[PDB]
């Protein structure tokens, strides 16, 4: 898998290039905001267990057919496994935010998911809503606008990280559509 | 790609965990040490032709049998490939000074390197005779800072220990 | 008075030079901020009465001798003149924010303010506490979103904080 | 298979082709003899300790209710 | 301009590419300019002398001088023409002794001083460690400087007061917990409620006592004026269900020899906490 | 303030010269010594309300006569001004470890003090007994390090010798 | 006269505050970047004679009416005093660079320099240009971009020290104006 | 005799105060910077006979008109007094390295020099031109260590600004 530094050395290797003083100008800016990136991964894993049950339970209360007899979240065996994979999904996104590169979200998790949810029978139009609610939460925790828990950071701005995590939660929306 | 980041997110994936405080602390050391290797990287990326030619003719100065017939460097086109490979390794060492680990050197330079040079009769000590020339050539405040000299010449004798 | 565009012109007329190509590219960045500067002046002006009064309210909680008989804000004429001065300083700090240059701020407010408070006996260490309380009420009002698009304004709030520190050292 | 691959190519060979990632695990235990069928326990407590773990390993040869799966047969 | 190792290192733009003195020449397009300077002044036949500044001397160019070279192409022509000298032919470093002058390819006379191994070409200095190489093909001689030769006639309109004076912008180092508190004090007190007193701060412990009498933030709240006529009887309850704990059981921990006690008297407001409170928990009512 | 910087600048201003090589050699001593004296200044600035109040009643544990009529610890205001005046002195020692010299203690605490503590009849041996208690309360490995306690106590008995 | 550390002390003394926590980190940064500051003050006082003569000569070459009868730098007594008016101004700027604060430059030099130069009749436009030439010389020796000298340093960036000493020279032009 | 010790003892005497903690800190910088300059002075000691010979030829090379009849370098006897007068300046900077400041230059070499040279009709630019040579033939990792060259250069420019 790759991170933000192994991504610029697979693009320069394609042209048999060295990395200049101008290819480095984004990497010295990557480690300049490096403290702000750790300070935003830690804002998500600290609310991680609450974020999932926040999200799967919203998926049920919008579409109550998921819990009807013969539904997908019917038994306790099946509802427990939906809360597992809503937590596997959020686990891999924070790997991508920590590395700054979707190479681990899109190869260890998403490589094979769309045909797998076809084989089991997971509805897709509801499992977009699970990842869509977790996208609304994770930009509120990063931008510190969650309505029921603030955290304590140094003052500044994290709109760049708030959209990179929005850019990662919809690859998941695209790789099962 | 053996990085600092890819190590702590692979161990955190074999066990099914989230990132934790030991993982974020590891990437903190990827900020202090990063400056002393990102300027060894640009120092080699600007002056790479002068060190590939200085080391390229150090293979042949020690082993002057290499330009005999039947050997590996008998004609100019084999010499043009021999000076190409020393350029191929310095481009990989420049990559390891950027990603922090020994990612690109292992994935692209050493993987499978041992059984090809035996098959194509390449004397592999002539490869390390140029990298060990590049190692003992560096001046301590002239070329780069003293922390770049220990970071650039750490990836050298990792490659020297790999090839021999 | 003269703003930040007129500041570099006056520095260039006294040398008798045309402006450089580098100097035009540095004035394009000052126009590129442009709307973010006008958001700070909008937020500070729109809450101007509440910034002055609630930071006078917090001054008399921590220094309650100013409103005791024999204090410098004890009477109606002496209290109303104290709120009037705190609104004068917030006015010329917003004038210096829309201009990008602290020239109207000292030529029309600050020059002669230390000489005035030394002839009257007004405590200059308590005026600077009232200036520093309008500062962090306004640099906390600057970097909240509240109907602004999301972005980085941390270079323009260091300029607004520097106009409050300038008004505070010209009286202390 | 992701936590014994030496290469980044070998990682990609296991993700895309699932019948290779299966037999890459199985072939490693045959040559580096880490199967049950090659392990002789060197003590009477180890023969209890090895018996204690495969009672759980045989416990997934049955379903959630205790009827027999098709696997262990 | 392709493979430096190709055709060995005997080409003219592959010899200097593989000598590590000046890789700035082929990095920009200064290689193409000095091959057209040597054509315009007919120097292909006569032996001459070049002074090439090394890598490191390109890096210590000034920011206002480098922008004069990025926008006037005649200035970088005249500067590079001043490094080629046709005075004494293909000279070595032992013929630059003494104080004299040299004539460039284009520019005016440029004076030199040479004292032993220390040779100055005027604004620059020859690095003698590498510097006595001569070429037989295209015949000329090369010496290494440590600074660009740049005459005073060409820098009469570079300046540091044009936009090249260095600046670093100051920052403000506030915190999220501090700015979420102070923004409630910008609403009016008919709207903000208890949040109108959110600008006050924590003072030292002696500031709350008898000459100074600073007010805490709890005294602006309605919890400080709670005095109901009703009371709990405490004999209604079963025995065992009324609990009492002290703060200490020690006499000089509850009251010292001085009167400074946290527990007994009027001196329990002299404490380093409790000047401020949390009225941002509930509402603006 | 009397400091290391302001001493060597004033000495080279009265002589009318530039900063010499011996004036830069003194600021290097300000670098190698700043590690110890900023540890003491941070340990003090975090726990100052507990250090002041522990030393404020070490005055009245030695001198119980100060609660007698007419004395300096009669009423509540006079002990509020006494715990203030001790907290003033501990703030100035925190200022002296930061600056690096006896600057803030001289100009703000010591100059004019003999004429005030005699006019207002405050016994100067009781503005000492609180300072001398703190100097012997310090455990050299427990609160700070070894050289941080050398710097902390050396500014503590400068104040004692200036009141005596 | 205050240094850098005693500037945050007179700022803490205005509000009865101890120095610790937030403010000690900006002073620990001063010690960590303190080897650069001594290494940059040495670069200015090593060339302090050539800097002053070249600044008063370059002021004269651009404005040659100053050495006419009626110009301020006419005779030998006036030229030797103008060569010494600038040697003191450079001396106080090198004090403020060593201290890290502009209080020694404002207390001992700039307070009263304006009414010094209006009693003698010194042209303020010409004296600002002589300071401006010294500013370009001070940034060039700090950032090693001097075209006539090549000082030896360790490798690194010192842009913050050059932008610091440039702000000291602009106080000279704002005072006497 | 300006040193680091002499500057703080004379400043403690000017205010009538004892050696404070601001004074012992300046002696600490004399300890750290000592190993730099004390081996530059060891380098100048055993190799002074060749440094002044190299510097002596570097002023008659620049000013060759000194050997004219009627100038300061007519015969061998006036030539011998110039190699002597530059050997004195190399001994006085050997003293400034072991003292720690510009003391021995300010007393015996600089004070009184510009009226001796004006009266005796000696051009100070040629007493300069041999000092600026050994500043220029000094490259920092060969002739000495990296920090000894900073101190050795710092006194040669102090001598140059004094003559010029
Ligand atoms: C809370 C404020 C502190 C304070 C203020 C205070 N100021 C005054 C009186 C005057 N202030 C000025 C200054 C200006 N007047 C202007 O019009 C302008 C705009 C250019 C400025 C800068 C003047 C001229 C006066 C005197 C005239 C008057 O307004 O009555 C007073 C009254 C003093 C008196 O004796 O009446 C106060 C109380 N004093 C404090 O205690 C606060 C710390
Ligand atoms: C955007 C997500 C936030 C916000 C972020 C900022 N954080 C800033 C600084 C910061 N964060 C941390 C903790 C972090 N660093 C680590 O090394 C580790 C663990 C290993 C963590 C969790 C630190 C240490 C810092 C530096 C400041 C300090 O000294 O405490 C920061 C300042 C910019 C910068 O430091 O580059 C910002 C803007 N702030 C916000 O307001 C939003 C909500
Ligand atoms: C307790 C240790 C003493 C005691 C002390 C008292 N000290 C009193 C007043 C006082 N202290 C100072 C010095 C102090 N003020 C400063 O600003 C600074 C430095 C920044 C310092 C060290 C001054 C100037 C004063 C007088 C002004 C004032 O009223 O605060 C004091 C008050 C005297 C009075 O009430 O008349 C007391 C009581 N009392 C004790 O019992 C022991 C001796
Ligand atoms: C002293 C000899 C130093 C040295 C000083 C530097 N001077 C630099 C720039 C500069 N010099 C002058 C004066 C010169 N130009 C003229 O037109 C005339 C005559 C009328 C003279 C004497 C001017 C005007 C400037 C430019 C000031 C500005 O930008 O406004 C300078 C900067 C860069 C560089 O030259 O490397 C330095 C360092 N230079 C030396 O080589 C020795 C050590
Ligand atoms: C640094 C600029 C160059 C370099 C120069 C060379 N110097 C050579 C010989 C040499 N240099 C000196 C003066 C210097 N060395 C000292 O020990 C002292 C005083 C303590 C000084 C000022 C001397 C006395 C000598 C002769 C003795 C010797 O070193 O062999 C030299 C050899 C050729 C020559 O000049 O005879 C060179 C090349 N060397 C370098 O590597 C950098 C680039
Ligand atoms: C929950 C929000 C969904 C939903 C999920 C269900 N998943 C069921 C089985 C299942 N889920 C996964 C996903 C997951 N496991 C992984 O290892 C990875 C990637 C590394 C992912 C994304 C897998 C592989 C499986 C099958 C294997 C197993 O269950 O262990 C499941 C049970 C089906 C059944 O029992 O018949 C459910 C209900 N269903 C929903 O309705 C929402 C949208
Ligand atoms: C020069 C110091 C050597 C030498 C080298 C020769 N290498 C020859 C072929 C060759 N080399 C490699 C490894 C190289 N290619 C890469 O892509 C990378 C890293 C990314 C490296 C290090 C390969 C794969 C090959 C075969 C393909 C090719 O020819 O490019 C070679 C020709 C051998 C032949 O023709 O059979 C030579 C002569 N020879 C020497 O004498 C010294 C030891
Ligand atoms: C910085 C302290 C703020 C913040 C500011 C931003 N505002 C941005 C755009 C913008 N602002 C306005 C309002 C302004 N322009 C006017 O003409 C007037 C009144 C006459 C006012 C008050 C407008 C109209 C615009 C639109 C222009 C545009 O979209 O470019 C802005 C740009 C968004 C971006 O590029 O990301 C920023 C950053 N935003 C913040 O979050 C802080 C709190
Ligand atoms: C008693 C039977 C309850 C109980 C009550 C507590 N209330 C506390 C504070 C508080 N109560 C109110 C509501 C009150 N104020 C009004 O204006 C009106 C109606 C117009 C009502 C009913 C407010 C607004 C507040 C907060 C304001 C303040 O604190 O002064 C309180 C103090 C809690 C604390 O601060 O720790 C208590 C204990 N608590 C009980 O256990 C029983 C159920
Ligand atoms: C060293 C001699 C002994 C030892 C002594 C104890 N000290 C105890 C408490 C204590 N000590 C201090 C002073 C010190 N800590 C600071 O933070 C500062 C200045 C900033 C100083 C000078 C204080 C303030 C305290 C009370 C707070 C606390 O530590 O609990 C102590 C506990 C009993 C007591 O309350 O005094 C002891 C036994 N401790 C040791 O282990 C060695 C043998
Ligand atoms: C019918 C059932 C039903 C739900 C369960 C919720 C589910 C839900 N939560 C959020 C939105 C959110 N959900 C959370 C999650 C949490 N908030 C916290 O403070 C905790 C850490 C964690 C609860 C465990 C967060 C942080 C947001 C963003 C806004 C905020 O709360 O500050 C959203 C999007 C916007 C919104 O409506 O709020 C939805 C649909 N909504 C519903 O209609
Ligand atoms: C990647 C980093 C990197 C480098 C270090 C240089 C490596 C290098 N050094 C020299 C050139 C040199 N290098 C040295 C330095 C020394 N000689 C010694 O014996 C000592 C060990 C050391 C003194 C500290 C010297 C003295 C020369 C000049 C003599 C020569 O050219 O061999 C040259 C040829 C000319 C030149 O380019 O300067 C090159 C390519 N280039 C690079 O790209
Ligand atoms: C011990 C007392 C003392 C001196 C004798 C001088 C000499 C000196 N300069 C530097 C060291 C340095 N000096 C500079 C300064 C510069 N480098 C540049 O590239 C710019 C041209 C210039 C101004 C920005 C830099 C960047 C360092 C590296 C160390 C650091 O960044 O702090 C060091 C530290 C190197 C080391 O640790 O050994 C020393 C001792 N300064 C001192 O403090
Ligand atoms: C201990 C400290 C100490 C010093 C620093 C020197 C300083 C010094 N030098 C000279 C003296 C001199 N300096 C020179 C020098 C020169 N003439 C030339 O041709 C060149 C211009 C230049 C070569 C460097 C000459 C020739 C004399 C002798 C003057 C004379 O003979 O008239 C004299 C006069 C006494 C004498 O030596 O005759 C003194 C005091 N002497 C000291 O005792």
């Amino acid at each position: 898998m790759l991170d933000a530094f192994s991504r610029v050395v697979v693009n320069s290797d394609a042209k048999a290039a060295y990395v200049g003083g101008s290819d480095l100008q984004a990497l010295k800016s990557f480690i300049a905001d490096g403290n702000k990136r750790l300070d935003a991964v830690n804002s998500i894993v600290s609310n991680a267990s609450c974020m999932v049950s926040d999200a799967v339970s919203g998926m049920i209360c919008e579409n109550p057919g998921l819990i009807s007899p013969g539904g997908n979240c019917y038994t306790n065996r099946r509802m427990a496994a939906c809360l597992r994979d809503g937590e596997i999904i959020l686990r891999y996104v924070s790997y991508a935010l920590l590395a700054g590169d979707a190479s681990v979200l899109e190869d260890r998790c998403l490589n094979g998911l769309k045909e797998t949810y076809i084989a089991l029978g997971v509805p897709t139009n509801s499992s977009i809503r699970a990842v869509s609610i977790m996208k609304a939460q994770a930009v509120a925790f990063i931008t510190n606008t969650a309505t029921e828990r603030k955290m304590s950071f140094a003052a500044g701005d994290c709109t760049s990280l708030a959209s990179e995590v929005a850019s990662y939660f919809d690859r998941v929306g695209a790789a099962i559509s | 790609m053996k990085s600092v980041i890819t190590t702590v997110v692979s161990a955190a994936d074999a066990a099914g965990r989230f990132p934790s405080n030991s993982d974020l602390e590891s990437i903190q050391g990827n900020i202090q040490r990063s400056a002393a290797r990102l300027e060894a990287a640009e120092k080699l990326a600007g002056n790479h032709e002068a060190v590939v030619k200085e080391a390229g003719d150090a293979c042949f100065a020690k082993y002057a049998y290499l330009k005999n017939p039947g050997e590996a460097g008998e004609n100019q086109e084999k010499i043009n490939k021999c000076y190409r490979d020393v350029d191929h390794y310095m481009r990989l060492v420049n990559y390891c000074l950027v990603v922090g680990g020994t990612g690109p050197l292992d994935e692209w330079g050493i993987a499978g390197a041992r059984e090809v040079y035996r098959t194509l009769n390449l004397p592999t000590s002539a490869y390390v005779a140029s990298i060990a020339y590049t190692r003992d050539r560096l001046c301590v405040p002239r070329d780069m800072s003293a922390q770049a000299g220990v970071e650039f010449s750490a990836y050298l004798d990792y490659l020297i220990n790999a090839l021999s | 008075m003269l703003d930040a565009f007129a500041k570099v012109v006056a520095q260039a007329d006294a040398r008798g030079e045309f402006l450089s190509n580098t100097q035009i590219d540095a004035l394009s960045k000052m126009v590129k901020e442009g709307n973010q500067r006008l958001d700070i002046v909008n937020k500070v002006t729109s809450n101007a009465s509440a910034i002055v009064t609630n930071s006078a309210r917090a001054l008399f909680a921590e220094q309650p001798q100013l409103i005791q008989p024999g204090g410098n804000a004890y009477t109606s004429r002496r209290m109303a003149a104290c709120l009037r001065d705190m609104e004068i300083v917030l006015r010329y700090v917003s004038y210096a924010m829309i201009a990008g240059d602290s020239s109207v701020l000292d030529d029309r407010c600050l020059n002669g303010l230390r000489e005035t408070y030394q002839a009257l006996g007004t405590p200059g260490s308590s005026v600077a506490v009232a200036i520093q309380k309008m500062k962090d009420a306004s640099v906390a009002l600057a970097n909240d979103t509240t109907g602004t698009p999301i972005g980085d304004c941390s270079s323009l709030v260091a300029e607004l904080a520097g106009y409050f520190d300038r008004a505070a050292v010209s009286v202390v | 298979a992701l936590i014994l691959a030496q290469n980044d190519h070998q990682e990609k060979q296991y993700i895309k082709y699932p019948k290779l990632a299966a037999a890459a695990l199985m072939a490693s235990t045959e040559v580096t003899r880490a199967c049950q069928r090659y392990a002789v326990p060197e003590s009477i407590e180890e023969e209890f300790l090895a018996a204690s773990v495969d009672k759980v390993n045989k416990m997934r040869g049955t379903t959630a209710s205790g009827v027999y799966k098709s696997s262990c047969v | 301009a392709a493979k430096p190792y190709e055709s060995g290192y005997i080409a003219e733009d592959d010899f200097w590419r593989g000598r590590g003195i000046a890789a700035w020449v082929y990095a920009t397009g200064a290689n193409k300019v000095i091959a057209q300077i040597v054509k315009d002044f007919n120097l292909t036949d006569k032996k001459f002398m070049v002074f090439i500044p090394n890598d490191g001397a390109f890096a210590r160019l000034s920011p206002q001088l480098r922008k004069a070279m990025m926008e006037d192409s005649r200035l970088v022509y005249d500067m590079l023409a001043g490094h080629i000298f046709t005075s004494k032919g293909s000279a070595m470093l032992k013929d630059l002794q003494g104080a004299g002058y040299l004539q460039p390819a284009y520019g005016e006379a440029i004076g030199y001083v040479g004292t032993g191994r220390v040779i100055k070409i005027g604004n620059a200095q020859v690095i003698p460690e590498s510097s006595d190489i001569l070429r037989k093909n295209l015949g000329f001689s090369a010496h290494t400087l440590d600074t660009f030769i740049v005459p005073k006639a060409l820098t009469k309109k570079v300046s540091i007061e044009a936009g090249f004076s260095p600046v670093t912008p100051a920052k403000y180092v506030s915190t999220t917990k501090a700015d979420l508190r102070y923004v409630g004090a910008t609403k009016p007190a008919a709207v903000g409620g208890r949040r109108a007193m959110n600008l006050m701060k924590q003072q030292p412990f002696w500031m709350y006592g008898p000459p100074y009498n600073a007010v805490t933030q709890d005294e602006y709240e309605p919890i400080s004026a709670a005095a109901p006529k009703a009371f709990v009887d405490y004999q209604i309850f079963a025995p065992g269900t009324v609990k009492v704990s002290p703060d200490s059981v020690n006499a000089n921990e509850l009251n010292p020899v001085s009167g400074m006690s946290k527990y007994i008297g009027k001196t329990q407001k002299l404490v380093g906490d409790q000047g401020i409170s949390d009225r941002s928990d509930k509402l603006p009512m």
